[PDB]
């Protein structure tokens, strides 16, 4: 089964499993191996990989990692993916003194919303957004990757499991215990990296949940039932949270110029029913004179 | 909503691929519809009993009849699909499923057996799980009522999920059909209304064309008392359903 493919070396670790990167002998085509272990006595086949698979066999898509093959044991579970040349964490880091050029920025933006709005027509929340979890290639394509936290959706929603984003890209409406969350979950995590290009450091790095809540209320405002109508209501909103004041967009992420901060500010919007869809979002004037350079590193 | 009608379209689309063979039992030796209506009730049990989705039990059952499309099953064994069915629903759909102990308790087999038809039934329906049930289709379709009525909700629920239980005739209709059906009958049971405009604007289907199954679910809801099976109407008695299958089928439906 295994049989075709030479392991290379150990990529890393995700929500569940090892990923190794492998090429298959017999074509040549590298892969990435998602190693599953199973066993019985125990649980059997994970929630997550039932999800994943399934999922990811429906979503093909240029800006969606490629599920290739399941290879399917009574010992181990085996998906074989499309490898991808780098993670987007890496690459920030490696921009350290350079920065990223605004058109691969806006590429990037761009092609993360493509990937995104494909999931969201599909049904598909992905709901672990992070730099971590997006691949980029030689040729200037960027990919959501990591679907283990994923899942399929009913219109309209119904309440889903809470644990869910990696807190620097956790939405305010999580945050403060909402029983229905949405699309709009996966825009805020990708408005938080949106920024995070620009700067190369996290929006929100919060240690905390109310430390993650009160990052975003000192940069966007305290939110009240004019911003956000419902806010007070809310599960774990309290009415002694302090009242900040909304910083100037301007000031949230310099660099960034006047379309820029415009979509910036729709991403991050409160309300998750006036927050900009990935759909939507895709024909903002940021994008007017997007291109696809290849990244300008490696 | 920037989603409603793309979701609505994938939907339809992927329920066509999704669809269970029609005549399946005729080609099954040693089980029959009334073994199948048996299986199907007893999961509405344990769906009760675990205070699973209504969403988990629509996508159980359309693992069981994709499954016995291509697996021949003999009678002693047709309990051990249907847990594993119901595991796997559970894990796709669930935040809390019950743990394998509590599903081979709930069963005569051993848990090595649930496991094993477990990686069977993933293998035959090669991991294709986000399958459009009838409950899929009727949550949508709710969105339409002016004004939102829980009465009509619940009993929709009711009748989609009686369906589940006679594979003749349900097997032959789309899980958009019979929720349309379910939606119409329902709405008309409590408030005299029709399948409205909107929903034809959405769907394309007319009361012309939901005629064969709406006849076969009104037979079905006024013969709902005398089945063998009844579980779902014992469910549907609870205040969490409003008390819906208390509720008067109408004599006629004049379509
Ligand atoms: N660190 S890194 O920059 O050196 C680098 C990173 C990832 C990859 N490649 C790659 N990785 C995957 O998952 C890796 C996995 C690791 C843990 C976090 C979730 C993602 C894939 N899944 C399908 N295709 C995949 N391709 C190459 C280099």
């Amino acid at each position: 089964s295994m049989e075709n493919f030479q392991k290379v070396e150990k990529i890393g670790e995700g929500t569940y499993g090892v990923v190794y990167k492998a090429r298959n002998k017999l074509t040549g085509e590298v892969v990435a191996l998602k190693k599953i272990r199973l066993d019985t006595e125990t649980e059997g086949v994970p929630s997550t990989a039932i999800r994943e698979i399934s999922l990811l066999k429906e979503l093909n898509h240029p800006n969606i990692v490629k599920l290739l093959d399941v290879i399917h044991t009574e010992n181990k579970l085996y998906l074989v993916f499309e490898h991808v040349d780098q993670d987007l964490k890496k690459f920030m880091d490696a921009s350290a003194l350079t920065g990223i050029p605004l058109p691969l920025i806006k590429s990037y933006l761009f092609q993360l919303l493509q990937g995104l709005a494909f999931c969201h027509s599909h049904r598909v929340l992905h709901r672990d957004l992070k730099p971590q979890n997006l691949l980029i290639n030689t040729e200037g394509a960027i990919k959501l990757a990591d679907f283990g936290l994923a899942r399929a959706f009913g219109v309209p929603v119904r309440t889903y499991t809470h644990e869910v984003v990696t807190l620097w890209y956790r939405a305010p409406e999580i945050l403060l215990g909402c029983k229905y969350y949405s699309t709009a979950v996966d825009i805020w995590s990708l408005g938080c990296i949106f920024a995070e290009m620009v700067t190369r450091r996290a929006l929100f790095p919060g240690d905390s949940e109310i430390d993650q809540l009160f990052r975003i209320f000192r940069t966007l405002g305290t939110p009240d039932e004019v911003v956000w109508p419902g806010v007070t209501s809310m599960p774990d909103y309290k009415p002694s949270f302090p009242k900040w004041a909304r910083q100037d967009f301007s000031k949230v992420v310099p660099p960034l110029d006047e379309d820029g901060r415009s979509l910036l500010s729709q991403m991050l919007h409160y309300d998750p029913n006036k927050r900009i869809s990935a759909k939507a979002a895709l024909a903002h004037p940021f994008f007017q004179d997007v291109t696809k350079p290849v990244p300008h590193l490696r | 909503p920037d989603y409603h009608e793309d979701i609505h379209t994938y939907l339809r689309e992927m329920e066509v691929k999704c669809k269970p063979k029609v005549g399946y039992m005729k080609k099954q030796p040693d089980i029959t519809n009334s073994m199948r209506a048996i299986l199907v009730d007893w999961l509405v049990e344990v769906g009760e009993e675990y205070k699973l989705q209504n969403e988990t039990l629509h996508l159980a059952v359309n693992y069981i009849d994709r499954f016995l499309s291509s697996m021949s099953v003999l009678r002693g064994k047709l309990q051990l699909v249907g847990t594993a069915a119901m595991l796997l629903a559970s894990k796709f759909e669930e935040i809390y499923p019950p743990e394998v102990a509590e599903f081979v308790y709930i069963t005569t087999y051993t848990k090595k057996q649930v496991l094993r038809m477990e990686h069977l039934v993933l293998k035959v329906l090669t991991f294709d799980l986000a399958a459009p049930t009838v409950n899929q289709f009727l949550t949508q379709y709710f969105l339409h009522q002016q004004p939102a009525n829980c009465k009509v909700e619940s009993l929709a629920m009711f009748l989609g999920e009686l369906s589940l239980i006679d594979a003749d005739p349900y097997l032959k209709y789309l899980p958009s059909v019979i929720a349309g059906a379910a939606f119409h009958l329902a709405l008309y049971t409590v408030t005299g209304q029709s399948w409205p405009e909107s929903l034809i604007r959405k769907t394309g289907y007319t009361l012309e064309s939901l005629k064969p199954c709406l006849m076969d679910l009104h037979q079905t809801y006024l013969k709902a008392p005398q089945h063998a099976q009844q579980s779902i109407r014992e469910k549907y008695k609870n205040s969490k359903y409003h008390g819906v299958s208390l509720l008067n089928p109408p004599e006629t439906l004049n379509l």
